[PDB]
RNA sequence: AUCGAAUCGCCACCUACAAGACUGGAGCUUGCUCCCUCGAAGGCGCCAAGUAUAUUCAUGAUCACAAGACA
RNA sequence: UUAGGGAUAUGUGGCGUCAAAACUUAUGGGCUCAUUCUCGAUACGUAAAGGGUGUUGGUGGCCACCGGCCCCGAAAAUGGAUGACGCU
């Protein structure tokens, strides 16, 4: 109301300003669980296939045999996590299954990996998985 | 030579001290550093940023969680950094650790500046890795 | 327009062990195959091609089919079509691309720095001339309201 | 759906910004049918949201009255004893596309429904789609690398007009209208565009000149 | 108000349109030659608002969902 | 050809999606267009004579004959099947 004097300051100071992206940076890259290897008789669950991003050829697979690999999702409740008594900010509903790539699979980049004492749950089927840089041999 | 001998070590070429390595996990994650040395019967790094730069203190790491790149620094520093100086009894530091600090980090950026491409190895320690959209880190050199 | 395949005429490789070659068609077999040779490189001596892996470049050296070393050579030397080649953005795009594929972190944080330069200096330069005249939204929008601020208010 | 009154309220007490999930847009002129079918099936069950636009525009190989044909022979298909419950036959292209796709996955489990439930289908591009960004297409699903020249070919809406699709003159209106719409614009952007060009042109005499060695050794003079 | 949660690129320079037997512009020798935009990159973003001796980072103690957060 | 379990490699059969595998491999060669059951496409397992300048080659003298794919010849009873979608 009579308050485009506001509006009129605004444009004036406008110059040349990008968003500039300097937040915590990511260390790892995204995967896709792309299922079980399985054959028409039927699937085998001890053994999982992923898929990663700008991954696609057998060559590129094989950098990736022994790398750690990550499955992030959420319960109900808040449960017990790594230090959970030195560092309380922490806790939450957030938990993560982890598992090591074993061998490529096929000729175009997808990858074998097997998780710790269990397999992962199918609800993870077409879900996000992250595959980071260490073990490092660089 | 000795196994049990504290000298015996079996680390790749590409760790070696005044290498710059990028850290790939902890509190530092995607920060740059220098390397050291390595400790005693085949222990880890101590890397340092210098904290000027980075913000990286004194610090011990695994190999593994390290990426070696082939650009180095020529340290000769004093380096009197033993096992003991990392352990502890059963914004806070003490008044030793934090005079070996700076003991190391004046020499550290004595030698940066020393070094050709002075400038432009400050602003490469100074700066930050990360993984992007569309990035291939498997396809590299490092 | 197009450059046609004929003996003398230069090619690019493009998949393969010899990707990003150039060398000089000396003779035609077939529609699918043709006989390729470049003296001054190491790699390319003379060999089959598929015609589904060459790209036909715009230079032809004149020369007569199953021509003898010795006189592809010199006729390569006094054509000066290497010295050509060389000049072209393309040629140029094939070295950058070699010259990244091959590269350390500190390269390309080099070339990081230099893109960032560059785009600072372009967004200043921008400025100044919007300054002048107006372009961006925000100015078009600043000079529009500017006349109806300068009644009343 | 129009949002419950709870929602929001919800993203009011939150103070939440506006959230748009990651979408991908493939504008589906000039592509084989069954190719882009089969690619996209793919991708929805790796977990992606995609939306189709330009629908009518799809090609099949062969003549169109050989593809009516075919299409008359699927509409005569139908559960005697009842046709309420017998096959549903679709005939408009985007709904075409749809049932193309569906053929493509396990449709009774969840995980095949979840998958077929990820994907939006046009005919035209819709306002609300035009200015979300860059529009993709699927190179290895192309007509000009997939068919011989020579032969020829269908084009989906128009064979879908004679089965029975009944807003064909909607659509090319719409579509006269939209791109008349970013035609216009297009062009009154262009003194932005070239003011932006020139600034990058002359930044290279006011940087420092180590940097533009560096440009010009890596190819981006 | 429950609510802690999975997701980890942004843009008022992409977010207009057509062709692939053919496609910057000229010739006449119609497949060669000559001209110059050289015909194989959307723009930014990745730690000093910018290429320069500026500057707090630790004890969160050697991995653990990024103890951060929607540039 | 078979005790209860891991790893590695194979057989028959496969590698557009359903569905693991060439994210539709090759920097291999030929051939083929089929309009209401319909080109064709996993053996055992559920169409003939005769015609065709449709197209591709072979023998002997622009002709006569012999081939390869494709097209007529080819007509039943609820709506429906290269397994489905589709593929040129
Ligand atoms: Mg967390
Ligand atoms: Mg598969
Ligand atoms: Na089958």
């Amino acid at each position: 109301h009579s308050q485009r004097s506001k509006k009129l300051h605004q444009l004036s100071a406008k110059t040349s300003r990008v968003n500039r992206n300097r937040k915590a940076p990511r260390l790892y890259m995204k995967g896709t669980l792309a299922g079980y290897t399985r054959g028409l008789h039927g699937q085998t669950k001890q053994t999982a296939l992923v898929r990663v991003e700008n991954v696609n050829t057998r060559e590129d697979a094989t950098w990736y045999v022994g790398k750690r690999v990550c499955y992030v999702y959420h319960g109900k409740k808040v449960k017990r996590c790594v230090r959970w008594s030195k560092a309380p900010a922490r806790r939450s509903t957030t938990r993560a299954l982890w598992g090591r790539v074993t061998r490529p699979h096929g000729n175009a980049g997808m990858m074998r990996v097997k998780f710790n004492g269990a397999s992962v749950p199918a609800s993870a089927i077409g879900r996000r998985i992250r595959v980071y840089l260490y073990p490092s041999q660089i | 030579v000795s196994r049990k001998s504290p000298e015996y070590t079996t680390l790749r070429k590409s760790c070696a001290p005044g290498a710059i390595a990028i850290i790939l996990a902890g509190r530092f994650r995607g920060r740059r550093a220098v390397i050291l040395k390595q400790l005693p019967h085949n222990g880890p790094l101590v890397v340092s940023g210098p904290m000027k730069y980075n913000g990286v203190p004194i610090r011990r790491i695994d190999s593994r969680y390290v990426i070696a790149t082939s650009t180095t620094v020529d340290i000769s520093s004093v380096d009197t950094a033993p096992i003991t100086a990392e352990v502890f009894q059963r914004t806070l530091v003490s008044d030793a650790r934090a005079q070996l600090q700076k003991k190391i980090d004046a020499a550290l950026i004595a030698a940066i500046k020393k070094d050709a491409q002075g400038k432009e190895k400050a602003g490469y320690l100074r700066s930050v890795f990360t993984v992007k959209p569309g990035d291939a880190p498997h396809r590299w050199n490092w | 327009k197009s450059h046609y395949i004929c003996a003398g005429r230069l090619v690019r490789i493009l998949r393969g062990p010899r990707q990003d070659r150039v060398g000089v068609i000396v003779d035609i077999v077939d529609a699918n195959r043709v006989l390729v040779e470049n003296p001054e490189d190491a790699k390319m001596w003379r060999h089959v091609q598929n015609l589904k892996n060459v790209e036909p470049l715009k230079y032809c050296v004149s020369v007569s089919r199953n021509c003898s070393a010795k006189a592809l050579k010199d006729a390569l030397a006094s054509s000066k079509a290497l010295e050509k080649y060389a000049k072209t953005r393309t040629a140029a795009r094939v070295e950058a691309k070699k010259a990244c594929a091959v590269s350390t972190d500190f390269e390309r944080y080099q070339l990081r720095v230099a893109r960032r330069s560059r785009a600072h200096w372009a967004r200043k330069v921008f400025d100044e001339k919007d300054a002048k005249t107006p372009v961006s939204w925000h100015k078009v929008a600043l000079k529009k309201m500017l006349k109806k601020a300068a009644k009343m208010d | 759906a129009f949002p419950s009154r709870k929602d929001a309220f919800r993203a009011q007490r939150k103070g939440a910004k506006k959230h748009r999930p990651e979408i991908i847009v493939i504008d589906l002129k000039d592509h084989v049918l069954g190719r882009a079918a089969a690619v996209v099936a793919k991708q929805l069950l790796l977990g992606k949201k995609i939306t189709v636009v330009r629908c009518e525009q799809l090609n099949i190989a062969g003549t169109e009255i050989r593809n009516k044909i075919k299409y008359l022979q699927y509409l005569r298909k139908r559960k005697l004893t009842n046709p309420t419950k017998g096959p549903f036959h679709h005939r408009a292209p985007s709904d075409v596309f749809v049932r193309t796709v569906r053929s493509m996955l396990p449709r009774y489990t969840k995980r095949g429904m979840k998958a077929l439930n990820s994907l939006v289908a046009y005919e035209g591009i819709p306002p609300n789609v035009v200015r979300t960004g860059g529009r993709v297409v699927i190179p290895r699903a192309q007509r000009h690398v997939c068919y011989r020249s020579e032969r020829p070919y269908t084009v989906l809406g128009n064979m879908c007009k004679h089965v029975g699709w009944k807003y064909s003159d909607v659509v090319a209106n719409l579509e006269k209208a939209r791109v008349e719409k970013a035609s216009r614009h297009h062009e009154k952007q262009a003194k932005l565009r070239d003011a932006w060009k020139s600034a990058r042109k002359e930044a290279l005499a006011k940087m420092p000149k180590h940097n533009v060695e560096v440009l010009k050794k890596f190819g981006y003079a």
